[PDB]
RNA sequence: AGUAGAAACAAGGGCCCUGC
């Protein structure tokens, strides 16, 4: 209306100038961003000092003038000043005012029709509040705590997205006339956009604020923190009030925010399609990609495509890895050898060939790495820091909490390093039938020994015996490990050390582009395998809810 | 009785109480003599006298790299470097990490330098303008340099970093440069010297090491190349494990802990370790840019031919720098009634009326001096290259030799800039001593010294690293971060939530105990009430705000819902530190009050943008200073006002200019015109507009277009 | 095709890669740094010594191959002409620290602590500002009974102080806390004693020879000796004061879990212990008086004002017997005066002047700067009265930091709670009350024996230490506290049989003793550190006597 | 980010990326040209359209 | 519309539908039912002899 | 006078303005 005409007159006056015309004529529109920096640049060293020294003045705040006249905010209400006609030096369209004026507004100022929209603008923080109210505290106890440091997520978030997928979402919900061409994320996630749009439409709002809040609503805040107990976004958001180094505020927080259930559902589906595609013999690659893109799943209220969730998750499991690999999704540098988890700290090497005799004389090639390397390793509730040297387990330290877990972690490390004589002369129990090729697909001797261990506990006992056993020297009595997994004994295994206190998971904000073979085994610019299909569970039956495998097979 | 607090250190550990020593509860304490002494020490440490003469400036050039002489008292610092040894150390580091390492890193860096926009030079600490010859913020300095480019030859069409760098290179070969002023021009030689200049700033915000009492501020013709070098240096440093400069907090603690476990597991039964806490000295006065030039040449050897040329600039520019003497000496009579003031360019004139100390310190540096600047051809300054120095330093901790292994000796450790920790291992004290001496020797061959007073050692688990004392446990001093528990200084809306967040992170990382956190919460609340001159309603305080507070308080029915800035009480505690109060009270405010507060049309609210807070009427902005009102800085305010007019109009038409950065092929005038016509139609079709109004708007716009295109 | 290209163009423009660099034509496919003429001239000039052109250096670096043997040879050679000393402390022990020599370091804090006397009244909520309390105390007549005489016990410029006191009373009587600029106030406030400028363009040799204009000779401070009045202050600031609530504090929020109950309980006990001491009343005095001066400096610059030195407290709580609901109190220790605090820029200085009331005669060594007068009599019976007077200064920074003097509580609470939780965790039980009532802490020596007392009573020593750090902080104290950690780390290594060593310990002691000059806190703590190592030498090595 | 290949993978099919990558390796040109080629290649492909 | 522990009831309803779909009426996870049944009373117990 | 530290303050701009 009249405002539109005013804007037109303003543009004309501005074009009448000479420099303004040149700057509005040259280059593209992107220059706006640049111009936004050359203006209004001024900082301060110690804002605390200047706040106590600025609020001590008479009129320390600025404020609009027309908004005050329109609101009929007087001056000198009850012998206390509220503002005075002047012009701040920077704005030139604002007038000095005092802090009391703010209170005046809050008590006898103009009221908007409704403000419950606030609960939607700030959904994340009202969500914190709601989850908190449903916690049932318990006694407080004192003791030392084993806090391991690691990277975790502190924000429970549904439908975690990327950044490019938000900068557009912030447009179709708030500034739709100025929206760009429709991107794939929009056309696919239509219901989501409709949902965010229904709430912030035909409402009195400041939109810059709403847009920033949407960025916050879709961000899993990832932090490197000391941590204890279960790992769930609901706990990590209030970890400060659950325990420190010397105390624990017991409380049950198990039934809230339902995050990990979605993740376990996703991994179950991924395992399903990976096994299915494995059923093939010549197209497991294309079969797998087809099964992936031909599937969908429900998340809360919305319907999402599988391939879209897989490229958003961060589950470092041997199943999610394969899928993210087929779809060309980059990923982190985390290894996986069966159930354990691994991560390299330093060292190097390169493949080398060797052979072993299964029964009598039957040469079988198996590879190893010719150099020294250092690794962090993680099994259920047990951690380890070990080193391999040219087909040998040089040393290892453990910081777990159970005897069973300690024994299994040590055993899988020995296998991972080809340490022992078994890799030199396999046991009689194994045969060429157990060797490999369920239906033709070979099996490296590593996973052979792996399943041989998982078969019977006595195989595990024998493998540990493959490690040297000696008499516990004096003093080292506490840092020694028997065959049962006892923190001390008279005779313990060789070159092994125990300790109370988990090991700090290493960290690296790196990404790598890997690939895979026709046997579904991923490689990383080297002969190392980061994932495979032999390291995941054999099989199980499950009833998936809210899933769509709209594909014949 | 006689009192002695230190007696508590007998029956107790020392780390679990070491924070008590830090006097951080009081104000910390706040020229040319200092700069002259620095220039002198730099020229001395170069233990040589060879010199050449620069055909460009015609000034003697002390060359300090590979020219060691005067090999006496090496215990004292030395700033000469043997490039051969430097490259040997770099090669060993590469060998450890594997081949194709440096190449990969320069590739990752080049992937960013190219797409970067040249406006990211606005972000950063102050810089030294080369037109007014004073310290402006980075934004204003960049604006003025661009304006000079445009007024000299033609507007700067560039839009990326490489184009800005090429323009700078060209400007080193022009013959007459123009720029605005209360429109002076200058020649080539004067501008060249005025570009290589470097200034100093006495900020040194952090207490930390009291030795830091200044910091460097290069110009704007040197900023982009420094950014390039630092980007590659960061990409290198992040990969190494023996470095702790980029990482922060829990990361470096975890690094140290894994290192200690690895050490204790490796060493055999006939070996024992030792630790050392080191603090190199004169760090920024021994680092030479010539060695950096040689090392960056060795790194960028297999990469593209573009990075080979970019990385080599910042070294040569720092190899030819001029320094700025500040404020000169002051003359006076006996009674001190009168007082004359003198500047740097004149001290060469009244060199007879100065103390014998200044004469002994100044006349030697009289040939290197030019008008109020000195030609320091080497050395370094504070803050210039931190990550690159850490790389150069970490290259040593990786050393290994045949002699060290013939005796079964090896060292490791962890270094951040000029602060390290060493872990030596051997089988006997005669060999621990020998290993330590070997490390010190390899460090001296490349200018890395060691402070013999500030450095100490001991048996394994007792050391310190960047104010973090380590033993079986980790003592979070918790006094290192005490000053932060104060009102940030933004506005009322923000400060309380910001303070609560700081307390929360401390409880998580630095192990602040519960009751202490409650105490800090109450203290911060009292300080907040004191700063903003407000107090509860139930209290009896009188004053400006409390007057209207008590006046209208009767209209309320539930004070539990008021905000602190309105005479409200505290409803927050340990278990609710992660929740802003506006959220914790929303369900109890009065609809009247609630609606008057969270109203978007407020003459006060401003957005700041991390900013985990709620926005409301209390989110105000302070007045702007007015000292400039008297200063004749107004001509510069003019151009700023012009840019502001353009931007605020563009935003008036397009509301998402700030949220979503604009893009497209139109200019600004084209986009504005087109959008206005479109909106005019959109309304006139259905909305409240008449054909007369539509035609008037269209006529106005076509005339505006004609004027815009006609001016030039 | 057109649709695909549109999407691609948007993506690229968003990534700033829609440029000739990434999307060149056939020709513009060679991007390169525009090596000019001057820059090349420099690069071939900045080369290390053996080379003379960047091309040679580049070829030497691009082809460099590793020769470990020559490297080892140079390393060993450098290892021989160095001779780094290594000194195990047990063999090379630490001498004692040498404090400077001269007169004693006098009182330095702006306000009096031990000799301060106060007039008290009951506080009414209506009259609560400072400029008002200063008048209420004036009506009852005691403030007007004071009348010093022209003969001071010690000091200088007694006439100026006397006239200024008379003007102060007059100004209070007129209900306008302002003072006029006369010769007296002008002399005590240093109004016009700022140097006068003389440009050099108007300068000549004759001018210099007329009035000598040599370069100003900075006169660094001169040394002092160990203060013998500091221990008295430390023991006086440890006892209760007959009142409480000296330092204002906020309220306790609600609580929902046992953790917060624990937090509230411990916080209440400790605050109740500390709020009753004398160190607390000194903190409250500083808080309120500096708050008042800061406001005045902001509103009324260029005007000499009158500000009181006061505090607010609450009389202790007896049993329910007698008069319940103990009352509040406004206390007045003296008068203060500012002088044109035109703090145009931080770190500036605005002189102030302090007239305080006391009942204890002075000492030449301690009260050196003051100018004492015999005022008259006051009750308790009758007892004499004195009036300590001086001049000093402050700045924005000292104002801001003194007003925020409640940090001492945070640090002290931190230390105590840490000890208690550490002892409680090792046993997995609440040993907090036990650890506060039983665990004993050494405090000092008396009659050559050590003294100890429960943690609950040892808190006061730590609190006073933190308050003094807040008061006497300077660069000297900064450097000292920075250099003593090396000694404590040596001590701990000694306690745990870790065979410490160092490279040059004498240099460390020299660095420490360099920063000991005329600062009571530094000198006091240095003497106490010497005594610590002495007392421990009876139980550990690495320290010489 | 962190490499032109990763950038190009944002709006191209990973297959065309691998093709243009092998091509630039064949000619040994600056790998900032992974982008143009992938774009060009994909146009040609979608021009065939089966 | 009016309630006390909406999150627990909602998640428990989801678990009920899941159980019914699987043809087994049992509910494995014991977090919501446990809470909502224990809200009345649940605590530790100290032997009288250790007092 | 006094302050402070290894240099600065003890108003500064045009009778009026102000306090990063």
């Amino acid at each position: 209306m009249s405002l539109l005409l005013t804007i037109a007159k303003e543009y004309k006056r501005l074009c009448q100038d000479a420099k303004a015309a040149q700057m509005m004529t040259v280059g593209t529109v992107s220059n706006y961003t640049t111009f936004k920096k050359w203006t209004t640049s001024r900082k301060e060293k110690n804002p605390s000092l200047r706040m106590r020294w600025a609020m001590s003045s008479k009129f320390p705040i600025i404020a609009n003038k027309r908004m005050l006249e329109e609101a009929q905010i007087p001056k000198e209400h009850n012998n206390v000043a509220l503002w005075e006609d002047t012009e701040d030096v920077s704005k030139r369209d604002h007038v000095l005012a005092s802090a009391s004026c703010i209170n005046y507004w809050n008590f006898c100022g103009p009221c908007v029709n409704n403000s419950e929209v606030i609960k939607e603008v700030y959904k994340s923080r009202f969500g914190r509040l709601e989850r908190r109210k449903e916690i049932m505290w318990k006694e407080l106890r004192f003791t030392l705590v084993d806090r391991q440091r690691r990277r975790v997520d502190t924000q429970p978030v549904e439908q975690r997205l990327r950044t490019g997928e938000i900068k557009d979402l912030q447009m179709w919900t708030l500034f739709e006339d100025e929206a760009p061409l429709a991107s794939k994320f929009i056309l696919d996630n239509y219901g989501l956009v409709k949902e965010m749009r229904s709430k912030f439409a035909n409402k009195p709002l400041n939109k810059e604020v709403v847009a920033h809040m949407l960025e916050k609503q879709f961000n899993p805040e990832s932090r490197f923190l000391p941590v204890f107990g279960a790992i769930r976004p609901e706990r990590m958001e209030l970890i400060h009030a659950l325990g420190g180094e010397t105390w624990i505020q017991e409380a049950n927080t198990a039934g809230i925010s339902n995050v990990d259930q979605r993740k376990n559902d996703i991994r179950a589906v991924c395992r399903k399609v990976c096994l299915a595609a494995n059923a093939s013999i010549m197209n497991a690659k294309s079969k797998l990609v087809e099964y992936i893109k031909s599937t969908s799943m429900r998340i809360g209220e919305t319907e999402r495509k599988l391939e879209e969730l897989i490229l958003e998750t961060d589950d470092v499991s041997p199943e999610v890895t394969l899928c993210k690999s087929a779809l060309g999704g980059q990923l982190g540098k985390t290894l996986s050898f069966g159930p354990m988890l691994l991560k390299k700290i330093s060292g190097s090497g390169v493949k080398v060939k060797d052979t072993v005799y299964i029964q009598g004389v039957r040469a079988v090639q198996f590879e190893y790495w010719s150099e020294q390397e250092e690794f962090y390793g993680e099994y259920k509730s047990a951690t380890a820091l070990f080193s391999r040297k040219e087909r040998s387990l040089e040393w290892i330290t453990i910081g777990g909490g159970i005897n069973e877990d300690r024994k299994r972690l040590l055993a899988m490390c020995m296998i991972f390093c080809r340490d022992g004589d078994y890799f030199k002369d396999a046991p009689a129990t194994i045969t060429m039938a157990d060797l490999s090729t369920k239906l033709g697909r070979e099996i490296p001797y590593q996973y052979v020994m792996m399943n041989w261990i998982q078969k019977s506990e006595d195989n595990l006992e024998a493998l540990l015996y493959s490690r040297g056993i000696v008499e516990t020297n004096p003093g080292k009595m506490g840092s020694s490990m028997g065959i049962d997994g006892s923190k001390r004994a008279i005779k313990s295994l060789r070159a092994v050390t125990i300790q109370s206190g988990k090991i700090d998971m290493p960290e690296s904000k790196e990404k790598i582009h890997l690939e895979l073979s026709d046997n579904l085994e991923a490689f990383d610019s080297s002969g190392r395998i980061v994932a495979t299909i032999l390291d995941l569970p054999s099989d199980k039956k499950v009833t998936f809810q809210d899933v769509s495998f709209q594909h014949p097979d | 009785m006689e009192i002695n607090p230190y007696l508590m250190f007998l029956n107790n550990d020392v780390t679990s109480l070491i924070s008590t020593t830090y006097p951080y509860t009081g104000p910390p304490p706040m020229s040319t003599k200092y700069t002259l002494e620095t220039i002198k020490r730099t020229y001395d440490y170069s233990r040589t006298s060879v010199e050449k003469t620069s055909k460009v400036f015609n000034i003697p050039r002390r060359k300090f790299c590979n020219c060691l002489e005067d090999k006496d008292e090496l215990v004292k610092p030395t700033g000469n470097v043997d490039i051969s040894s430097l490259l040997g150390l770099a090669e060993m580091m590469e060998k450890r990490m594997g081949e194709g390492f440096f190449k990969h890193c320069v590739m990752e860096a080049e992937t960013e330098i190219l797409k970067m926009h040249f406006s990211r030079l606005t972000e950063g600490r102050q810089t030294y303008d080369w037109t007014s010859e004073r310290n402006m913020p980075a934004a204003t300095a960049l604006q003025l340099t661009v304006d000079a480019i445009k007024e000299t030859e033609g507007p700067f069409k560039g839009t990326t970093m490489l184009e800005y760098c090429n323009k700078m290179i060209e400007m080193l070969d022009w013959k007459e440069i123009k720029f605005k002023k209360v429109i002076d021009s200058i020649k080539h030689d004067e501008f060249l010297i005025r570009a290589l200049t470097i200034n100093t700033m006495a900020k040194d915000g952090e207490r930390g090491k009291l030795q830091r009492r200044a910091i460097a501020t290069p110009g704007m013709i040197v900023r982009p190349f420094s950014k390039i070098v630092e980007t590659v240096a960061q990409k290198i440093c992040e990969k190494l494990k023996e470095s702790g400069l980029p990482v922060g907090g829990n990361e470096k603690k975890a690094k140290l802990k894994t290192t200690v476990t690895s050490l204790n597991a490796r060493m055999n039964s006939d070996q024992f370790a030792v630790n050392i806490t080191g603090d190199n000295s004169k760090w920024n006065e021994c680092q030479q840019p010539e060695a950096y030039l040689a090392l960056l040449a060795y790194i960028t050897k297999d990469s593209s031919d573009l990075m080979k040329d970019l990385c080599s600039v910042a070294p040569v520019l720092f190899c030819n720098k001029f320094v700025k003497l500040g404020q000169g000496i002051r003359l006076s009579n006996k009674r001190k009634t009168k007082e004359v003031i003198i500047k740097a360019e004149k001290m060469g004139k009244y060199k007879n009326l100065m103390r014998e100390e200044y004469k002994n310190l100044f006349e030697p540096l009289e040939k290197y001096i030019q008008k109020d600047v000195c030609f320091l051809p080497g050395g370094m300054l504070m803050g210039m290259f931190n990550m690159l120095s850490t790389v150069l330093g970490v290259s040593t901790l990786c050393y290994m030799d045949e002699e060290l292994k013939a005796k079964g000796c090896f060292w490791t450790g962890l270094q951040s800039s000029d602060d390290f920790v060493l872990f030596a291992v051997a089988s006997n004290w005669s060999n621990i001593h020998w290993t330590i001496r070997r490390f010190n020797a390899v460090c001296k061959l490349i200018g890395i010294n060691m402070s013999l007073e500030k450095s100490y050692g001991s048996l394994p688990e007792l050391f310190e690293f960047t104010s973090m004392f380590f033993d079986g446990e980790f003592v979070s001093n918790l006094a290192m971060e005490l000053p932060a528990f104060t009102t940030a200084g933004v506005n009322e809306g923000v400060d309380f939530t910001a303070a609560m967040s700081i307390i929360k992170t401390n409880m998580i990382n630095n192990s602040l105990s519960p009751s202490t956190a409650l105490m800090a919460l109450r203290i911060c609340l009292q300080e907040f009430r004191a700063t903003y001159r407000v107090h509860p309603w139930d209290s009896r305080v009188k004053g400006g705000r409390m007057k209207i507070i008590n006046e209208f308080i009767k209209t309320i029915e539930n004070k539990d819902g008021l905000l602190i800035a309105d005479g409200g009480k505290l409803m927050n505690n340990i278990s609710t530190l992660h929740i802003p109060e506006e959220v914790l009270k929303f369900e109890k405010m009065d609809e009247q009050y609630r609606n008057r507060v969270f109203n978007p049309k407020n003459p006060f609210t401003n957005f700041d943008k991390e900013n985990e807070a709620v926005v409301s009427t209390h989110s105000f902005r302070t007045r702007a200073n007015r000292t400039l009102l008297n200063t004749d800085m107004r001509a510069m305010m003019a151009e700023e006002k012009r840019y502001q007019m353009v931007c605020d109009m563009f935003k008036s038409v397009f509301e998402s200019a700030d949220i979503n950065p604009p893009i497209g092929a139109m200019s600004i005038g084209e986009a504005i015109e087109e959008k206005l016509l479109e909106r005019a139609k959109m309304k006139r079709d259905i909305g409240a507009i008449e054909d007369s109004e539509y035609e008037e708007i269209k006529d106005i716009i076509r005339d505006a277009k004609k004027a815009r295109l006609e001016s030039r | 095709i057109f649709s695909f290209l549109a999407t691609a163009a948007d993506f690229l423009r968003k990534e700033n890669m829609f440029n000739e660099i990434f999307l060149p034509d056939n020709e513009e496919t060679i991007i390169e740094m525009k090596k000019g003429k001057t820059f090349l001239e420099l690069r071939d000039e900045s080369v290390p010594l053996p080379f003379q052109t960047y091309e040679q250096m580049k070829d030497y670096c691009e082809k460099f191959k590793g020769n470990p043997r020559e490297l080892a040879s140079k390393v060993s050679q450098m290892q021989s002409n160095i001779k780094l000393p290594i000194k195990h402390y047990e063999q090379n022990k630490f001498r004692q620290i040498r404090l400077p020599k001269g007169p004693m370091a006098p009182y330095t804090h702006k306000f009096l602590m031990e000799e301060a006397w106060m007039f008290t009244k009951i506080s009414d909520p209506e009259r609560s500002r400072a400029g008002e309390i200063l008048i209420d105390f004036f009506k009852k007549g005691n403030l007007s009974a004071i009348r010093p005489k022209d003969k001071p016990l010690q000091g200088k410029y007694p006439i100026h102080y006397k006239n200024l006191w008379n003007q102060i009373k007059a100004a209070i009587a007129d209900r306008t806390m302002v003072i006029n600029e006369n010769d007296h106030s002008e002399f005590l406030g240093g109004i016009g004693r700022a140097s006068k400028k003389i440009p050099e363009i108007s300068l000549t040799q004759d001018v210099i020879t007329t009035e000598g204009l040599k370069q100003s000779e900075n006169k660094l401070p001169e040394p002092r000796s160990f203060p013998r009045w500091f221990n008295a202050e430390w023991m006086w600031a440890i006892k209760d004061s007959d009142l409480t609530g000296w330092v204002p504090m906020a309220e306790y929020p609600p609580a929902d879990n046992e953790l917060e109950d624990y937090a509230e309980h411990l916080n209440k006990t400790m605050e109740g212990v500390l709020q009753g001491t004398n160190c607390a009343r000194e903190m409250g005095k500083c808080i309120l008086t500096v708050g008042a001066l800061m406001t005045e400096c902001r509103l009324f610059p260029g005007k000499i004002k009158v500000v009181p030195i006061y505090a607010r407290s609450k009389e202790r709580k007896s049993m329910q017997e007698g008069l319940p609901v103990p009352s509040e109190m406004d206390c007045l220790f003296g008068i203060c005066v500012k002088s044109k605090s035109h703090l145009n820029k931080d770190d500036g200085m605005y002189t102030i002047i302090t007239f305080e009331f006391s009942i204890r005669e002075p000492n030449l060594e301690k009260h050196q700067k003051y100018t004492v007068f015999e005022a008259g009599h006051t009750t308790v019976r009758e007892v004499p009265l004195y009036l300590y007077c001086r001049t000093t200064a402050l700045s924005k920074i000292k104002n801001d930091w003194l007003s925020k003097a409640r940090r001492c509580f945070i640090t002290t609470m931190d230390t105590v709670e840490t000890i208690c939780l550490r002892e409680s965790a090792k046993a997995e039980e609440n040993l907090v009350e036990k650890t506060l009532n039983e665990k004993q802490m050494w405090i000092g020596k008396k009659n050559g024996e050590l003294i100890a007392q429960p943690l609950r009573e040892a808190l006061r020593v730590q609190l006073v230490q933190q308050f003094y750090f807040c008061i006497y902080n300077d660069s000297q104290l900064e450097g000292f506290c920075n250099e003593q950690k090396k000694i404590l780390m040596a001590l701990e290594g000694d306690k745990k049989n870790k065979s410490s060593f160092g490279f040059n310990p004498e240099g460390l002691l020299e660095k420490i003793e360099e920063c000991l000059i005329n600062n009571p806190m530094c000198l006091f703590m240095a003497q106490r550190l010497n005594e610590l190592v002495i007392e421990a030498s009876k139980r550990g090595a690495k320290f010489f006597k | 980010s962190k490499t032109f290949a990763e950038i190009a993978e944002a709006f191209l099919e990973p297959e065309a990326v691998r093709i243009a990558k092998e091509a630039v390796e064949e000619y040994g040109d600056h790998e900032r040209k992974i982008i143009q080629i992938g774009i060009h290649f994909q146009v040609c492909c979608m021009f065939c359209d089966e």
